[PDB]
């Protein structure tokens, strides 16, 4: 199917407790494959997936140098952002960055991303055209004017169309046993009376990959979106994910409810019910 | 400016007493990133608990998975204890199979 | 592979 590569940077200042922490993680789809932590005893870009380990010394050395440089750059950007928002040097602040590329089945660029936040709020984003910027406020507009002057968008576009897609393709090939394998959800419905005239039906999906899944309850064929309790999709720790959806139903009407499951690993959507 | 963590406590595989498993505490949707997470066995902190590398969702909120090897039983109680700047006191979520 | 583009805020 379609695939994505995404890097996530977090830079967190901590006045009185040294220089800002910088953590970078890299993902292909829902699979983390590299990490860098400036607080590690010996900071370096390190493997987090088996298929990335075959990359040679030049890869890891280059990526390590780059992550150290990026750490410095975003420490500086934290100071700059302090100035842009008229904030004191006493407080702790965070810059987050997510960037990367989406490609289709034929490996062609579907779209590129480079977006950042300051203290959890949108700061600046490369538009889909990979040529203009969306700044969330006047500070970010200052940054935008800087990046327009230096034609940063052109360089990012060069990265996203070239190296990003090429290396994503390389990774997809090297890890095709896992990255190009969908694991369908193992599904079942549980039933727990809460009272003499109400019962919870809980629709479970387990052991699926990738994380993207749709779990819905229908009553007499009508979607129960407003009445369905949906937990956040959560990692199992073995690359796979888990999710459930719960509905409270009148006792004796359980068979009027059906759970519908959509996932890439499934040839067709599933319908299941409580089976007493 | 700040977001309180969502907490889920669960196992990697369906719980079977006497069978080895992994106890998970997934914390998500929080901001800022500093957070304190303990796994508890009968109220006592489990040592050498591991966790994932800090990352975040598209809405910039952070998530972390804390996990440890465990063998569930009938009597043993397991929980996750989470502290965050949005929390006046540690929040404890008991493990429910 | 990570990006190498100068982006000072």
């Amino acid at each position: 199917g379609s695939h994505s590569m995404r890097y996530f940077y977090t830079a967190m200042s901590r006045p009185g407790r040294g220089e800002p922490r910088f953590i970078a993680v890299g993902y292909v789809d829902d699979t983390q494959f590299v990490r860098f932590d400036s607080d590690a005893a010996s900071p370096r870009m390190a493997p987090r997936a088996p298929w990335i380990e075959q990359e040679g010394p030049e890869y890891w050395d280059g990526e390590t140098r780059n992550m150290k440089a990026s750490a410095q750059t975003y420490r500086e950007n934290l100071r700059i952002a302090l100035r842009y928002y008229n904030q004191s040097e006493a407080g702790s602040h965070i810059i987050q960055v997510m960037y990367g590329c989406d490609v289709g089945p034929d490996g062609r660029l579907l779209r590129g991303h480079d977006q950042s936040a300051y203290d959890g709020k949108d700061y600046i984003a490369l538009n889909e055209d990979l040529s203009s910027w969306t700044a969330a406020d006047t500070a970010a507009q200052i940054t935008q004017r800087k990046w327009e002057a230096a034609r940063v968008a052109e360089q990012l576009r060069a990265y996203l169309e070239g190296l990003c897609v090429e290396w994503l393709r390389r990774y997809l090939e090297n890890g095709k046993e896992t990255l190009q394998r969908a694991d369908p959800p193992k599904t079942h419905v549980t039933h727990h009376p809460i009272s003499d005239h109400e019962a919870t039906l809980r629709c479970w999906a387990l052991g699926f990959y990738p994380a993207e899944i749709t779990l819905t309850w229908q009553r007499d064929g009508e979607d129960q979106t407003q009445d369905t309790e949906l937990v956040e999709t959560r990692p199992a720790g073995d690359r796979t994910f888990q999710k459930w959806a719960a509905v409270v139903v009148p006792s004796g009407e359980e068979q009027r409810y059906t759970c519908h499951v959509q996932h890439e690993g499934l040839p067709k959507p599933l319908t299941l019910r409580w089976e007493p | 400016i700040q977001r309180t963590p969502k907490i889920q406590v669960y196992s990697r595989h369906p719980a079977e007493n006497g069978k080895s498993n992994f106890l998970n505490c997934y914390v998500s949707g929080f901001h800022p990133s500093d957070i304190e997470v303990d796994l508890l066995k009968n109220g006592e902190r489990i040592e050498k608990v591991e966790h994932s590398d800090l990352s975040f969702s598209k809405d910039w909120s952070f998530y972390l998975l804390y996990y440890t090897e465990f063998t569930p039983t009938e009597k043993d109680e397991y929980a996750c204890r989470v502290n965050h700047v949005t929390l006046s006191q540690p929040k404890i979520v008991k493990w429910d199979r | 592979l990570t990006v190498q583009v100068a982006r000072v805020y």
